RNA sequence: AAAGAAUUUAAAACAUAUUAGAUUUAUCUGAUGUGUGAGACGGUGAUUUCUAGUUAAUCCUUUAAUAAUAAGGCUU
RNA sequence: UGGAAGUAUAAAUCGAAAAGGUGAUAGUAUUCAUCAAAGUCUAAAUAUUACAGGAAAACUGAUAGCAAAGAAGUACUGUGAA
RNA sequence: AGAUUUGAGUAUCGUAAGAGGACUCCCUUAACUUAAGCAUAUCAAUAAGGGAAGGAAGAAAAAAUAACAAUGAUUUCUUAAGUAAUGGCGAAUGAAAAAGAAAAAGACCAAGUUGAUA
């Protein structure tokens, strides 16, 4: 879409909208990231405080494979296993079946505790749990399980 | 933002245009439209095991690696110079990880060794294989007889408790924990039994003359994972009061214990 | 139920299985030894570790076999080795 | 070309000489020799930055949006209002969601067939717009292959069971074909306008609610 | 047997016995021409493991060295560079003293090929090698499966292009992991792969 | 002191005692039982929380686990 | 070299083994995991703007497109590379 | 005189040479340029010089990853990723296992053994 450019609109303008007093001469100020403590102190400062320094370890082969840990809320747990299966359960109590939300299987390792989970026991299966994670499946009705 | 690009150095020469990308599609699938023209097992794709993931991200997910170690090849029942020459890999490099995995690979083999029809190497009706066949027609229906009578007297009890289990939970999907309870002691029986057993070393080749149906590969007629469906479980009072949390910090606690082991000991 | 995913006890409950094959060598090795052992005799660096041996300096043997083959556990090895001479004549 | 423009060896002359300041060729002896070089405004030099033939020719779109514009086009071919517009002759037609029996389909085997069919379900002035009204193209299109500029007919989106009738239809002038599954926006709307004239058939038309699905 | 002897003395490099003994052949290649075919190999047990078998179309070329390093060839030292390349002694070679020594050879008898060299001895300024050298038209290595492969084009000049176990060293090709990431299939082969800007066909 | 079945049928390391064939040296090579390493029972209990006593460690890391030297982190 | 108390190659000195290497923070010790270097060969998936034979083109259309749509690397210049 | 070893000449049958180097495997310690100067660094396995081959070449069967519900020759593609790291920690340089695909094939010498030895 070359027509719609300024180019097409400043045809006829001698300086083509970069100033007469000021031409446009090549550089302006480097090449790319140069003058990074001397003329652009006042780039890398007001917009990159903290570009210029060293902070933290150095990990020198770092494994990310073993940071990896996915979170799911208590309140979107019951939205793996559906709406429908929620609501065919929403009568069952201790001694009758109710659904394993097995998380690993879907991906997500750590279970977290936010905000509310509807008033009917349920079973959680997954690797971690959080303190308050816990409290909250728990003060519903149901049980936490550990996998792996 | 601050900048990262690499065109200082010199890129209009480092650059790998993909316009042979349609055309290779095309190639390639022109050379395997023109592989199962030659012999049909050789695209067949010969079967690898189901083994899991490397890693804990991935240590869920099955997939197919190269080859079935020499220990599944024996628990299997095939001949380890054979089994490459009728569309199964072998890894002897690779070590046995599991004694679940030896049993979920000796079944592959299995269930594969009877989808699998062989025919004779030599062509003509007159092969020693398709004549020693009926030589030992006689020996072979006795042999069946055999089997097939202690095969029935065994498991004349494991049937019928499968049989009440199987049909006692259609009534609580419309008591089974009786017919559980069941089954559960003849199944540790049966297997107290069998310990309290010599077999064949090699199973038979397959080898018959029948009409010649092609299939590309072998890995899509045996699915590596059961479908999975929602999984219910009864909510009794011992899995109410597991606390879970307390023993994830109990785990990690003693493994950062041992250090205090180490240190205290050594004065 | 499904392990634990922390602690020196960690991982789903499977039946893991590897033999630890010892790469050594058979008893005519103490042969091939003696018979170049008696042809060759010792290196310019082994005699003189066997006069710091003889005279009871058992350290500064070691610290002579580390500086010419640079791995602590290949001086004590060849440490022992010169030692085990000394003592058969 | 990569090296067309900068195959020379030219070195400024430089101030002093009562000449511009643009490279000049060395040597002597010839016409060549002692002109204009590499830059973009002189003769025989490498002009305004060189085309790369690693430009993006093809382009991308997201699936859930190219086939909501295959609904759109398929709904607008429905409405005889703009179909009309756009340049078709639907005035005698039966049915502007125009459907042939698919047992009228599989007779057909030379063209002489799908002449008839067009003339009887009386899809026949429309193509008869194509034929009368082809002429070449204006320009440098000719120099290149491009001679002759036709209109466009009718699209006749068959099936799975008509396969054997494309023959057929695929040499009449303006009548294009498509099968159900491949259609695109490039054969439903061509030139960017919308409503083309399509001439279904009993397969194909039965089988647009499993494709498409409907609103629920 | 009767090698499992020589190759466990072979490895007392420093015996009286050995020492007294190379020091008369370095006396002897010392004064003979540089590159002369000697009848039978001066190692067998390393001659043999390497690949030799006495057998006809398979012959050993001895080949000697001057050790040590060499100046940046520059005239009077003076180099017209920046302090960085500023220097003269002390620049040692990639290619190692066996795959130079096989170069010379494999030039000088450029009828044959070869297939590997080993050591021989040495002293304060030389170094001999011997080359163990294939005829590969010879009927004998034709009509050998297990040494025909020498006779395919490819292996023209196989110490030029850098194939031998001496050569294929200095290339960085002695093992295998992480340790050997920028060598993995090749010093300069696996650079231009990553260093490539691929660009699809329907690219963002 | 109070709540707590724990998931289910195809096996390799060889730590062990016994034999058979050999060796003389910093001695090996085979094979047969055993447990090891074992898991399928409201009441028992594996296991976790609480209350005080005692011992040991205690800012984080060196990425298979520990140790004492070394090095790297955070604040000033 | 990204490889950081040294990832790879080479040179000078030194230089093993009743084997051992790796587990990228140097060191010693005890376990554990996985391999077993210092010889060789091996098709298939891969690359290409030498060159030759083809097909295409939202490419240029004689100051454009290769430098060359004609006896073009030809006429012409230089001792010479050019 | 004879039995060997080593080194030559002559004759017969064959072999390398030169052209090409777009792609392939390499030897070499360039600079303009960037750092708003500049000297380490970037340009840079880049230009030039030099060697060798094929229709493809190079690699190839673990002294390899990993710390796992474990994998398993090599090559090539997607992703990891402008990430871990390196750097007058400045400008800038910058991988790999895991995971998804194309293709899949493994075999030999030396050492050891059998010697009325071939």
């Amino acid at each position: 879409a070359t027509r719609f450019r300024q180019t097409r609109r400043r045809r006829g303008h001698v300086s083509m909208g970069y100033g007469r007093i000021g031409k446009h001469r090549k550089q302006r100020g480097g090449r790319g990231n140069a003058g990074g403590q001397h003329h652009r102190k006042t780039w890398f400062t007001t917009f990159h405080p903290d570009y210029f320094g060293k902070h933290g370890m150095r990990v020198f082969h770092l494994k990310a494979n073993k940071y990896y840990c996915p979170s799911i809320n208590v309140d979107s747990l019951w939205s793996l296993v559906g709406k429908d299966v929620q609501a065919q359960y929403k009568n069952a109590k201790v001694g009758e079946e109710v659904p394993v939300i097995d998380c690993v299987k879907h991906g997500y390792f750590k279970v977290l505790g936010k905000g509310f989970l509807p008033k009917q026991p349920v079973i959680v299966r997954a690797r971690y749990f959080s303190e308050k994670a816990q409290q909250k499946i728990k003060a519903v009705g149901g049980a936490c399980e550990l996998t792996a | 933002a601050v900048s990262n690009i690499h065109f200082c150095k010199d890129w209009r020469s480092k650059v790998h245009t993909w316009f042979k990308q349609p055309f290779r599609k095309i190639r390639r699938h022109q050379t395997r439209v023109e592989k199962a023209k030659a012999v049909f097992p050789a695209t067949i794709k010969s079967l690898k095991p189901s083994v899991h993931c490397m890693n804990q991200r991935f240590n869920y997910k099955l997939r197919l690696g190269r080859g079935f170690t020499l220990k599944e090849l024996r628990a299997a029942k095939i001949d380890k110079n054979l089994a490459r020459t009728i569309g199964i890999a072998v890894d002897p490099r690779r070590k046995e990880s599991s004694k679940e995995c030896l049993n979920r690979n000796a079944q592959r083999l299995t269930e594969y060794m009877n989808r699998l029809v062989v025919l004779p190497k030599v062509h003509a009706a007159t092969a020693k294989r398709l004549v020693l066949n009926k030589k030992n027609a006689e020996a072979k229906t006795k042999k069946a007889a055999e089997i097939k009578k202690f095969i029935a007297e065994h498991n004349k009890t494991i049937k019928e408790l499968k049989i009440k289990v199987a049909a006692a939970k259609k009534d609580y999907a419309k008591e089974l924990k009786a017919c559980l309870k069941g089954l559960k002691k003849a199944q540790v029986a049966f297997a107290a039994q069998v310990a309290k057993k010599k077999t064949k070393q090699f199973n038979k080749l397959p080898v018959q003359q029948k009409e010649a149906k092609q299939v590309l590969d072998a890995n899509k007629v045996i699915r590596l994972t059961a479908p999975c469906t929602l999984e219910t479980k009864t909510l009794t009072k011992g899995m109410k009061a597991f606390d879970a949390v307390a023993h994830l910090r109990k785990a990690k606690n003693v493994a950062k214990a041992v250090s205090g082991i180490v240190k205290g000991q050594k004065k | 139920m499904a392990g634990i995913a922390v602690g020196l006890k960690r991982g789903y409950p499977v039946h893991t299985m590897t033999a630890k094959r010892h790469y050594g060598v058979t008893k005519r090795k103490h042969v091939v030894n003696d018979v170049i052992r008696e042809a060759c005799g010792f290196s310019a660096y082994e005699r003189h570790m066997m006069d710091l041996l003889r005279r009871g300096l058992d350290k500064k043997a070691l610290k002579y076999a580390k500086k010419h083959l640079g791995t602590h556990k290949r001086g004590l090895a060849k440490r022992d080795e010169i030692q085990r001479a000394l003592e058969a004549i | 070309s990569t090296e067309a423009g900068k195959q020379h060896s030219a070195i400024s002359w430089g101030t002093g000489r009562a000449v511009a300041r643009i490279p000049r060729i060395s040597g002597s002896g010839s016409g060549r020799n002692g002109q204009g070089a590499f830059g973009n405004m002189t003769r025989k030099g490498h002009m305004f930055s060189p085309l790369k033939n690693f430009r993006k020719w093809q382009r991308k779109t997201p699936k859930q949006m190219r086939r909501f514009a295959v609904a759109s086009c398929i709904a607008a071919s429905a409405v005889p209002a703009l179909v009309s517009a756009r340049g078709h002759h639907i005035a005698g037609v039966p049915q502007i969601p125009l459907v042939v029996n698919s047992k009228s389909i599989s007779v057909i085997k030379k063209t002489k067939q799908a002449v008839y069919l067009l003339k009887k379900i009386n899809a026949y002035s429309d193509v008869l717009k194509v034929i009368a009204s082809k002429t070449v193209r204006a320009g440098q299109g000719k120099m290149r292959g491009r001679k002759i500029k036709e209109r466009k007919g009718p699209l006749v989106v068959y099936g799975n069971d008509d396969l054997q009738a494309v023959k057929a239809f695929r040499n009449i002038p303006g009548v294009d074909t498509c099968r159900v599954e491949n259609l695109s926006v490039l054969n439903l709307a061509p030139g960017c306008h919308m409503g083309r004239f399509i001439i279904w058939t009993e397969s194909a038309f039965k089988k647009l609610n499993t494709i498409f699905g409907t609103q629920k | 047997g009767a090698y499992k002897y020589i190759n466990a003395l072979n490895r007392k490099k420093q015996s009286d016995v050995l020492r007294f003994l190379r020091r008369i052949r370095c006396w002897e290649l010392r004064h003979l021409p540089r590159i002369h075919r000697v009848a039978r190999p001066t190692n067998p047990e390393r001659a043999r493991r390497l690949g030799y078998k006495p057998k006809s179309g398979f012959v050993i070329y001895s080949v000697r060295i001057h050790r040590g390093n060499r100046k940046v060839s520059a005239r009077k030292g003076i180099v017209h560079r920046k302090p960085a390349c500023q220097g003269i002694h002390k620049i040692k070679r990639v290619k190692s003293l066996q795959a130079i020594a096989e170069q010379r050879v494999g030039k000088h008898c450029g009828a044959l090929r070869v297939l590997n060299s080993y050591f021989i001895g040495q002293d304060s300024t030389y170094r001999f090698f011997e080359v163990i050298l294939v005829d590969p038209f010879n009927a004998a290595i034709r009509n050998d499966p297990k040494m025909n492969w020498i006779c395919a084009d490819k292996q023209k000049r196989r110490e030029a292009r850098g194939l031998t176990s001496a050569a294929k060293k200095s290339r960085g090709f002695t093992g295998k992991g992480r340790r050997y990431n920028k060598i993995g299939a090749g010093a300069r082969g696996n650079l231009k792969r990553r260093n490539l800007l691929q660009l699809k066909r329907y690219r963002s």
